[PDB]
């Protein structure tokens, strides 16, 4: 997220969406866009980073124990988690409340529920891989690329500096 | 048509009318309850010998209100069938496959309990060896008719504390007509 | 001479080999029609004889079977031993091709009998086995227990004079059950179970459901004693209950998978005790429906073990199964005839329809399981033995042929003229890996859908019952118009089929291993003894012979890798 940040200069999302009005954050940053996708989809315990217990027996869900309106919580909280981390998404890389003829906050539904249905394809898509992969991935490729996203951008925003 | 009665295998039961028939905003809702666990039932399918099996080609328990006790009835595991019975919450319901749950079920043996009718309260029967999905399918629509129709306490603080289980028509009953009035049958010698 | 004489077999060498170590007398030779040589050797001279087998040029390597029998009430007992219980020992010499047969006899005072698992490791469910179903006791046994019944069982099951009926259900005996299992954790003594008494806890791991008791180093796992008898259906005891010709669903109700392939060996025992020779188009319709469940069976197993790491093809079968008999998943269509009835009149059509569609199935399955990086690397190595604890152990499925030992039970002791189909099984080299018997099992699917193609092309157009007059049922039609025909299917489908007081054994390569039927005849309707010898019983005794020095994760793939069922194990 702070790649979007320095590319935008402060943390206020009225601020993003006021600087994403020449071009999208999508496009110059694109692997802050799938880091940020990916972290999301893990912090949301979604498909791919759910039952982290399936690779052992020794471990089980900690879903299991409640019944009825706590694990009815459980799940509602991780698709309004869901929803708004494609709310971030898209309000963060995307053109938030951003378009041509159609009303802003069309715009911005339509953009949500474009994310939703690319997270019900990508859920379709990808199989769970195991947990091993899982941590290497998460921290060897994930964290040194973003860091690096974070040194090319400020490279590239302080060369057009004027 | 009437109802049974169960108030706090061995207790009683008593053949009385609804109460909803001595209020107009609780027949709604009580209906639309009914409704509600009619639509959306969550079964425990116990991992028993071969009708287990057999329903697989059609979750963790408490959050499933229901139980499909498939396979024999063994005096070992009847012990694990009963405590896994009382694990579940009320509403709970129970789906008997194959004859070894509803009866001995070709099995009249030492090791075996015949039934878990002996021990547990069963909604719904299946009959014989394994059933068909189908016949899986056409029971739960049969108990969610049954759920449908029943009269229970919506909360436990307030109004009658007291379970209304329907006498519904037996399916014998009912499908007698179209079953008694088949003629001819293909012949076994072709497929 | 037909293959169902009653024949004594002192032309074996092994009687001559008995004859010159232990003399001529101290043993007696029964003539059955088992095909094996029987010998009734002495107590006290069990162990020395054993020893005997074990060391020959070449020995009787595998224990098959080891069960008692109640020779209380056995009226027909000429040339044997004044018994009133009896413990047989089948063993079996695969470089021979051999097998032999030990019984022992006991009087009721004393029924003890020196163990055997210091000689066979294999030996002690089977000796836990005969002291739970009889009352026979084995001198010098590690925690000798019920393991069919629970510790709280008064009675023995197999013997005669125990009612085979359930009794009244009392909430009481389920309420101190429940009340057991309940502290089961809280009250556990690990002494009864046979367990080495601070790392190590215990805890009751919870295909079918079975309890695995284990000893944890963290979570490394030292000792397992396998919790079984909790699908316990009482098979045998139902057997010395039926005739002989109700007790065919029975038989299908043990292996649920292999169904029409279960039923094939109690049919073959029983015509061999009635002397009945099928004609070829019954064989071959057998070989057609045993190869059908056998690849039901195994693309069930590959299709669950590919899965944690299928439906249209055990559907089709489904379908050819329901057309050719009854319901799909048990047929009862076996008949001491032969089979219930004769085929339909579409059966090429389907039998084409399934083998035209399944070799490009066979294909995707074997790109599938040869392109699997991860599923090939979580398999490799483990739970690896080579011959030696799989030919003590049992171990008769696609790990016996894993380990390179070529024995087949269809190559080796041929049955249901399955001569006469061309089939060349597959063996694996060394290691008796997992992996290695997956693709074994794929190899014998590719066997089987082979065999299917051959049942197709040659079909003799005989009759589908035999002409004896011991035909269970006589064929329907002549029953309907003819009164000897009705006097047959009357008094064999009423009382049951009066057979001679014989002794027979059929041995079966089932579909997961060898399967076999012992049935002892007194003569009358029933059976006096029904002995089924189950591969997954073996199967499941070896697990804490080769998970000792791995893992949970590891000990769960090695479980989901066995074959193994439940109610087969448990009969
Ligand atoms: S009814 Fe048949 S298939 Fe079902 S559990 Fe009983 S024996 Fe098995």
């Amino acid at each position: 997220l702070m790649g979007v940040v320095a590319q935008a200069g402060s943390f206020n999302m009225t601020d993003i969406v006021n600087s994403q009005a020449h071009v999208w954050n999508v496009i110059p940053q694109f692997f802050g866009f799938i880091t940020f996708a990916i972290a999301g989809v893990a912090v949301c315990h979604r498909h791919p980073f759910d039952q982290p217990e399936a690779e052992q027996e020794l471990a089980d869900g900690y879903h299991i124990e409640y019944s009825g309106m706590k694990f009815g919580l459980f799940f509602v909280g991780e698709y309004i988690g869901i929803v708004t981390i494609s709310a971030l998404m898209v309000t963060l890389f995307f053109g938030g409340w951003q378009g041509p003829l159609l009303p802003p906050f069309i715009w911005f539904a339509l953009k949500t529920a474009f994310f939703m249905m690319m997270f019900i394809l990508i859920r379709a898509s990808l199989p769970r891989p195991r947990y091993d992969q899982v941590m290497s991935f998460g921290w060897k490729i994930c964290l040194p690329l973003t860091l690096i996203n974070l040194l090319v951008t400020a490279a590239v925003i302080l060369w057009q500096a004027q | 048509m009437d109802y049974t009665l169960t108030r706090i295998p061995l207790q009683k039961q008593e053949i009385v009318t609804d109460p909803l028939e001595q209020n107009v905003f609780m027949g709604k809702l009580n209906d639309m309850v009914n409704w509600g666990r009619k639509n959306s039932i969550w079964p425990y399918n116990f991992g028993l010998s071969c009708c287990y099996v057999e329903m697989v080609t059609s979750a963790s328990p408490r959050q499933a209100d229901l139980m499909v006790v498939a396979g024999t009835c063994f005096t070992k595991m009847a012990p694990v069938i009963q405590r896994l019975y009382d694990q579940m919450l009320e509403p709970k319901w129970v789906i008997s496959m194959g004859a070894c749950a509803n009866s001995g079920g070709m099995y009249d043996i030492y090791s075996v309990v015949q039934g878990v009718d002996k021990f547990i309260p069963v909604d719904v029967y299946i009959p014989g060896c394994p059933p068909r999905p189908e016949a899986y399918m056409q029971a739960l629509m049969l108990l969610q008719e049954s759920i449908g129709k029943e009269r229970r306490p919506l909360s436990w603080v307030v109004g009658d504390q007291g379970v209304y289980r329907a006498n519904m028509q037996s399916e014998r009953e009912r499908k007698r007509g179209e079953r008694i009035a088949v003629t001819n049958l293909r012949t076994p010698d072709e497929i | 001479e037909p293959a169902w004489q009653t024949r004594d077999h002192l032309d074996d060498p092994v009687i001559g080999e008995l004859r010159n170590r232990f003399g001529p007398d101290a043993f007696t030779v029964q003539a059955t029609r088992t095909g094996v040589p029987v010998v009734w050797i002495k107590r006290e001279q069990l162990l020395e004889v054993g020893d005997f087998l074990k060391k020959l040029p070449k020995p009787y390597v595998m224990l098959f079977d080891l069960h008692g029998m109640d020779e209380r009430l056995r009226t027909h007992r000429e040339g044997l031993p004044a018994a009133d219980f009896s413990v047989f020992y089948h063993l079996i010499s695969i470089d021979r091709n051999r097998d032999i047969m030990l019984k022992v006899a006991l009087a009721e005072n004393d029924l003890h009998v020196p163990t055997f698992t210091k000689l066979f490791p294999n030996a002690n469910w089977y000796e836990r086995e005969t002291w739970d179903l009889f009352g026979i006791t084995f001198d010098g046994h590690p925690n000798l227990r019920r393991i069919m019944m629970p510790q709280t069982w008064k009675g023995h099951p197999l013997r005669k004079d125990y009612p085979a009926r359930a009794t009244e259900f009392s909430p009481f005996e389920l309420t101190k059950a429940k009340q057991d299992l309940e502290m089961e954790a809280l009250t556990f003594k690990p002494e009864e179970w046979g367990m080495k008494r601070e790392d190590f806890m215990f805890l009751n791991l919870g295909h079918g459901a079975f309890r695995i008791v284990l000893q944890l180093d963290g979570e490394e796992i030292v000792d397992c004693v396998p919790d079984i008898g909790y699908h316990h259906r009482g098979a045998e005891k139902m057997g010395e209950r039926q005739s002989w010709h109700s007790y065919i669903p029975y038989t299908d109700r043990i292996e649920y998978l292999g169904g029409c392939v279960n039923e094939m060996p109690y049919v073959l025992a029983v015509e061999k005790l009635a002397g009945i020779t099928v004609p070829d188009r019954v064989n071959v319709i057998r070989v057609m429906l045993s190869e059908l469940f056998r690849i039901n069976s195994h693309l069930l197993y590959i299709s669950t073990f590919i899965q944690d790491v299928a439906f249209t093809d055990r559907q089709k079968i489904y379908d050819l199964v329901e057309a050719i008999t009854g319901f799909r998943m048990h047929p009862a269509w076996f008949r001491i005839g032969g089979v219930a009835h004769d085929l339909p009149r579409g059966w090429d059509r389907l039998l084409r329809e399934f083998l035209d569609w399944m070799p490009k199935r066979l294909a995707s399955y074997e790109k599938a399981a040869l392109q699997n990086t991860i599923l090939k690397g979580r398999s490799q190595g483990v739970a690896a033995y080579g011959a030696k604890e799989a030919l003590e152990w049992g171990t008769t499925g696609a790990g016996l042929r894993a380990t390179g030992i070529d024995f087949d039970v269809r190559k080796a002791r041929p049955y249901s003229g399955y001569e006469n189909f061309d089939f060349e099984i597959p063996v694996g080299g060394g290691v008796s890996d997992c992996y290695t018997r997956v693709m074994l099992k794929v190899e014998e699917l590719r066997q089987s859908l082979r065999i299917l193609e051959q049942c197709l092309n040659n079909m003799p157009e005989g009759p589908f019952k035999a002409d004896h007059p011991l035909t269970t049922p006589p064929p329907k039609e002549r029953t309907l118009q003819h009164i000897e025909t009705l006097i047959t299917h009357f008094l064999q489908v009423s009382w049951g089929p009066v057979m001679p007081a014989n002794e027979s054994f059929q041995m079966i390569e089932a579909t997961k291993g060898i399967n076999s039927y012992y049935l002892t005849s007194d003569g009358s309707t029933m059976s006096y003894r029904t002995r089924i010898r189950t591969p997954s019983y073996a199967h499941l005794q070896q697990i804490p012979a080769a998970i000792r020095g791995s893992l949970v994760s590891d000990l769960i793939v090695y479980l989901g890798s066995i074959d193994f069922v439940m109610s087969d194990v448990d009969r």
